[PDB]
């Protein structure tokens, strides 16, 4: 056993060695390993993504308007940010710019997907780790719909209600058929909501279950289909036709319509729902506004999203703010650059990957994705690995840092990047709900602070949507109706050597892809993926990602029930799709 | 009455499958869920991790030998030995076959657990290999797509709970309900198809009257699903209704068939 | 003026004249006038068709096969019903039979029709006559909350939901423009609900005109649109395809699963919000189960509907039985025979219509249709009416009478009869309901029974579309899978002469349809439809219809003020097109 | 901000393009009664009868005199001078001119406002005619149907609303966003046309795969409206997808071009 220190960790691995595979209620494949010491606290933390696909490799040769196409199944759970960042990317290589609609509708897209991403986020992958949903059975249904109607104005809150929610688990688990509660963590000791805050957690889950398919009803109008929509290089396909012959096939009143049906919808479940049991989960659990900071109150990253001003991807554009906090100092909001090569750089001394040198990190433009799978002794064989050889390479997710900074990237790095740029909707939103909890600002940088940030940024995105949708239908007011730009369509007109970089901010965090386009064809296609940040293994210097850091020094009640580490991972929203590509 | 159980299981894939099912409209998924199916193992949903998770895997398979359908998302690499994908520290492959093992009949979800999808697209850099090619000795449902229609894989679901049956196949395997019939031959700007009436770029005048997609690339005439008769998300929209030809998502390769803006 | 005696009333033209025209709140134009003495008691009524179109007329000459499609534009308010009348009648000309899963599939389009069309009528036609609209504005939002979970385990309760809704109603009239609340009777002493259950009512009102759009779309798939869906004689034209290839093109397996879910969410809506609220304008307005009573405790109607044995409309197959009372002996429910010319006949001395004898009734298969505007000497003239000359014509609608008697039909029609002939659920659900008013069976026999009697039968209709689905599900599980009869749809295939007749039990009665076909082509088309006989104008014997009989003795607060008057007649459901098609 | 106001009256009419209005999904129904438009007068709905109704309609036709949108909905017969449709009792067609003598536009909702509908088919016993051969001195928008599309009567009004203007129309007064193309030219069984595919006799094996049902009397290529793209009740179905050929409801004529089964 080893010990040494990084960012103001001990990290340790003598004492007892956890495995945690497969951890669930996420995306993909993720495996956890910690060692806790003898008073049960972690003193070693180990992310491991345990899949790899290769997208980087199967881009290279394709033309680069069916790029977006690829890149969009790195995730169907983020679906389209991929497919956003893509025709950004291909359209910056060429010098593209799309019209305002275009750019509305994008915005549309990736509000749309914020969305829908926290909402199922909230109830169905993080939500049973704060809802004892077996404690349910347990409430009182007229207390439980005095306490919703305390919280809220929504609804959906009788007595009867939550008698008939209750009656229907009661009736799904006396055949002992408890399917996705079975062998749970249910009576956990950190399991603090009373029984009725417990069934109205579930009532909720069962109406998120339920309306999260509408939201993505706007994706089906512009974008087809959801999971994966379409889009161009150029724009976006759906044509619009207001009032002229032939609005059958095409973006007409109807359509529009159907859309601002939607956005009413989503607004006022995430306000009315989500929001108020976000808000509960605080009240409850207040300790927890302690416990997994991890790197969010040294190293914070945005890039930024959400460009107002079409083809603008400047700070007065962006809606989204991007920045970054190093070394603990939000007193200095730094820029960041994607082309500069000391800034965003990726290792893989710790990962399955093979570099001329695995000492130094490498820009996307300089990046190399060739895989190698060599865990070294894992107390097992290559094809059993008992325990990870964190002193070598143990992850097929790469080690992205920022000017060799390890960063955190997502809700919480974006709400304090804005916060302390002094966005004043961020100030007063993030203060009053401090305020609400009687908890100190410093309580956000923690996993409480994670799921908070998380909510109130689906409420901000549901407000966005409402702006976007009005914008579009200004300049459809004023017969301005454009949705694609083709002069640069044929490859003939294209650069023959160009490069270009695509940003925006996924649900998860800061997304970025880097393409080089020679001879009309994919030469170089590098992502680097919110989930690859936080998910991060260790670099050269040993430095330790966000994941690896919110989970050190974190109590667990009972070792062999993880509660606390699905907890903080959950808290981030791990997508390992994403994070490996 | 007891529900029949599902065992769900995820490869290398993107979760596009399981993120369709819980769009379904009709029976909406939380009533297939409580209803009509025992969810028992899900990666995605489930309450359990780790050895928790094993446990529940383990118990169902053994208990229910026989008597649960398999459903698979995404696909088993072949290239590392199978540690492309790694299911409790070993090849997702191993985990695969045990859980085929026992099931009464399997569920291909996707074009990834069908065929082979984006990771199988040239130059496959792991070896993902479509389940019917490891699995060899078990009935398999291919119901392809990137992802499938929600509608369909819950209908699906239904069809075999209300009919006591897998449904009928092609000779691929896919559901004769869904797949007997192609794009192509169900769309409703066929009318223009027939009268050479195309978008021949962008948002030109033919787009916004909703011409054909074919001279962009639609493989709408090679492509078996029900997308332009069942369509998407509750039936507002399918590819080619908000202006993109299809890309070929449910065909075999499809990935590899040229650029999805060539002929 | 004159007074006569009939039927236990005493007409007495003699006093003041009240004149109602337009009545609203109903489909189609209807006038009516009273006479009121010096206590404001009704002691002559007068009920009035103003419109007639004429399809008796139209259908002259053309196709069988297309019959069905002209006449369901009797009605869009009761859209279908006429539709199956007409294949009904068709079939029976010819000699065709239907396969089973037509028959159900029919089944379905009735009682869908049968929920939608109930509950429409329960909140936007009838519901303003007993929920006081502006006094919803001083209800208090908890005490409203409080009442609603006291009655119903529906959801949507919460103090902050009718706070909502109770904005909405304060912003909507803050300008001044108070729309279809604009010069209405509130404020009026009958008006007896408590401000919280106005607002319970008036949230109810907004929930069912959302909620209804739903349910026809079981219409939508079986029948391709409502209003107006598509029927085919020999069956139904949704050929169904669960298991083979094509399934895309036909009723298929995802289509039957959009109709279950649309059952559910029916029932859940008539039984938790419909239901609930008819008890509870009973319980606050117990009076008018003695007011109305009219034809109801003396003769009433039903043919009968539903046949679950299919092509067998015999006593031992319908499902909503048919029989027929008079001299209020309900110990005597005696049959009905739809060819018997002795029978239904109709009378035209009092309608705007030329008979060879008006003194005698006719039979429908002897049935003539010749307009006669011919209102005689009215206060005013034949352009210009200020009073009908109710001892002549005064009328577009024919005079239908059963053996002579003058009867009611209709929810409270139907459920007497059932009731009567010892059918277990219906004499259980009245019961019940009569119970918890703390009223006598003789209660419903009245304008408040009128509207229970259409909610419980919106509550057994919802139920009876669950078995007929289950029923069409079993077929299909057995292979059964036709839903056309063919071999008799070629005109060479028919008798050269046939008659037939097609009845059924639409929302408002007792419908038929009497067709003579020869050569190919309709020679006699008669609709008799269940507003002509309860809006029925006098006979030769000064027999009056259920309508103006139930509007006698009726007492009136305010003379000017028609509410006792709309009460009344909106609790048979009029429409007017349907009365005189 | 006030909200534009509408009258809405019914002439001889079967209130079926009331009932398609109050289906519409998006807007609901609701919403656009509350909070788009001032809906000031409508049989159908209104709390007020008789003389109260009246002064409804002289007190708004006068206040709002050149300011408010007509709604006619149905027909006046000018068979026995008028009297064929009473309102208070003189002919209906004095408060049709009334109606229309002071509005801004007149929307003619459904065949029977636009053309006649089926009490105009021969013999025409009421000589039913359509709005336009007696207002001859306002703009008429006419959205033929039987009835129209429910979210196509509520996406022209949110057209007008939104954009204060009203839609362009066709040499027939119908909105062309709607009705600028054929039921034919966007059907998704014009595959089947183009191909010699069709039905032949009702639930025959054609039937069953969704077959062309031109050899079924279908009227969709001589027929203008949206009903094979927007499609019916929030698009779930329309005439064709559910087996049964267009009857050619929104042109004029339509009840007397034959039997609805005949070519
Ligand atoms: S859009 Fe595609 S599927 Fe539709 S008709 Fe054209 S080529 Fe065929
Ligand atoms: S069904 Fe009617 S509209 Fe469709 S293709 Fe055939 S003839 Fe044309
Ligand atoms: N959000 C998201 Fe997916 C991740 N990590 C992307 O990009
Ligand atoms: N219900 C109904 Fe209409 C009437 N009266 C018919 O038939
Ligand atoms: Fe639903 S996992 Fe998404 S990539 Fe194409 S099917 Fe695979
Ligand atoms: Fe909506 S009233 Fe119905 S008949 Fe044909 S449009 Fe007329
Ligand atoms: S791209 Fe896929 S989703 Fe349908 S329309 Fe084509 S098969
Ligand atoms: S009958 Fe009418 S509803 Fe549409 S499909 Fe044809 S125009
Ligand atoms: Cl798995
Ligand atoms: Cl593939
Ligand atoms: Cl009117
Ligand atoms: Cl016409
Ligand atoms: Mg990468
Ligand atoms: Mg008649
Ligand atoms: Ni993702
Ligand atoms: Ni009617």
């Amino acid at each position: 056993s080893t010990q040494y220190e990084t960012q103001g960790y001990t990290i340790n691995n003598a004492g007892r060695r956890l495995v945690v595979d497969p951890i669930t209620r996420i995306e993909g494949h993720m495996r956890c390993e910690v060692n806790i010491n003898d008073q049960n606290v972690i003193t070693n933390a180990v992310s491991c993504g345990t899949m790899f696909r290769g997208l980087e490799i199967i881009l290279q040769g394709r033309d680069p308007r069916d790029a977006w196409a690829f890149v969009e199944r790195i995730c169907g759970v983020c679906t389209g940010v991929h497919a956003l960042a893509s025709v950004y990317a291909i359209e910056d290589a060429i010098g593209i710019k799309v019209p305002d609609n275009a750019n509305i509708i994008r915005n549309i897209m990736l509000a749309t997907l914020w969305c829908h991403d926290h909402l199922v986020h909230f109830y169905q992958l993080a939500g049973m780790d704060w809802i004892d949903v077996l404690d349910a059975l347990k409430a009182d249904p007229r207390k439980t719909s005095e306490l919703a109607q305390s919280l809220s104005s929504w609804p959906k809150s009788s007595p009867g209600y939550f008698f008939d929610v209750q009656n229907r688990l009661k009736k799904f688990v006396e055949g002992g058929q408890l399917g996705i509660f079975r062998n749970g963590y249910w009576g956990h000791p950190q399991y603090k909501l009373p029984p009725e805050a417990n069934l109205m957690g579930f009532a909720h889950y069962l109406e998120a279950l339920d309306f999260q398919r509408e939201i993505v009803k706007i994706h089906a109008v512009f974008g087809g289909k959801n999971p994966h929509p379409n889009w161009i290089v150029g724009g976006m396909p759906c044509a619009i036709n207001i009032d002229e012959s032939g609005a059958v096939g095409a973006v007409n009143m109807e359509r529009l319509n159907l859309v601002q049906s939607i956005i009413t919808r989503t607004a006022d479940f995430i306000n009315n729902v989500m929001i108020p049991d976000a808000l509960a989960i605080g009240q409850f659990n207040k300790p927890w506004s302690e416990i997994g900071t991890g790197l969010s109150d040294k190293c914070v990253l945005s890039y930024g999203a959400f460009p107002d001003i079409a083809n603008d991807f400047g700070e007065k554009s962006l809606l989204m703010p991007g920045g970054a906090v190093i070394n603990g100092d939000f007193n200095n909001v730094l820029p960041v650059d994607l082309v500069d090569p000391q800034q965003v750089q990726e290792f893989v001394d710790h990962a399955w990957y093979r570099y001329p040198n695995d000492q130094v990190g490498r820009h996307p433009f300089d990046g190399i994705t060739d895989p190698w799978y060599n865990p070294g002794d894992v107390k097992g064989s290559d094809t059993n690995i008992q325990q990870l050889n964190e002193q070598e390479r143990y992850s097929w997710i790469k080690a992205p840092r920022w000017r060799g900074n390890a960063m955190e990237v997502g809700p919480l790095a974006r709400t304090l990047i804005a916060y302390h740029k002094g966005d004043a909707a961020t100030v007063e939103s993030v203060d009053r709900m401090m305020s609400a909890l009687n908890l100190p600002l410093s309580g956000i940088q923690s996993t409480l602070g994670r799921i908070l940030c998380r909510a109130h940024e689906a409420q901000w995105a549901a407000g966005k949507l409402q702006y976007f949708f009005d914008k579009l239908m200004t300049n459809l007011k004023n017969g301005n109706l454009a949705t694609a730009s083709t002069e640069k369509w044929e490859p003939a007109t294209w650069p023959t050597e160009c490069r270009g970089v695509g940003f925006t901010e996924a649900p998860r965090g800061a997304l970025g892809h880097w393409a080089a386009i020679r001879d009309g064809k994919i030469d170089l296609y590098q992502c680097v993926v919110p989930t690859t940040w936080n998910a991060s293994p260790r670099d050269p210097k040993g430095q330790i990602g966000a994941y690896e850091a919110a989970l050190m020094n974190t109590k667990m009640a009972i070792p062999e029930q993880p509660l606390e580490i699905l907890r903080t991972l959950h808290s981030f929203d791990p997508c390992l799709a994403c994070s490996t590509h | 009455k007891p529900r029949i159980p599902v065992v769900w299981i995820h490869g290398l894939e993107c979760t596009c499958c399981t993120e369709s099912f819980i769009r379904s409209a009709h029976p909406l998924a939380k009533d297939v869920i409580l209803s009509l199916i025992s969810l028992d193992y899900d990666d995605t949903l489930m309450a359990a991790a780790g050895t928790q998770a094993e446990e529940v895997f383990e118990d169902i398979i053994t208990q229910y030998n026989g008597k649960y359908i398999l459903a698979v998302e995404g696909n088993p690499p072949l290239g590392e030995q199978g540690m492309f994908c790694i299911s409790s520290g070993r090849p997702f492959i191993e985990k695969l076959k045990r859980a085929a093992a026992g099931a009464s009949a399997i569920i291909a979800w996707g074009t990834c657990a069908s065929w082979g999808c984006v990771q199988a697209a040239r130059p496959n850099p792991t070896q993902a290999t479509p389940i019917d090619k490891v699995i060899t000795d078990k009935p398999i449902i291919k119901v392809p797509g990137c992802p499938p229609i929600p509608d369909v894989m819950s209908a699906i679901i239904t069809y075999m709970v209300t009919f006591d049956r897998l449904p009928d196949v092609d000779r691929m395997g896919r559901p004769l309900m869904f797949y007997g019939q192609r794009i192509h031959d169900k769309c409703y700007r066929r009318a223009h198809f027939d009268a050479g009436e195309f978008v021949q770029s962008w948002d030109d005048d033919a787009a916004r009257k909703g011409y054909c997609l074919y001279k962009m690339g639609c493989k709408g005439p090679t492509t078996y699903n029900a997308c332009s008769s069942t369509r998407w998300n509750d039936g507002v929209s399918f590819p080619i209704q908000s202006g993109h030809g299809c890309l070929g998502c449910a065909e075999n390769g499809f990935w590899d068939r040229g650029s999805f803006y060539s002929r």
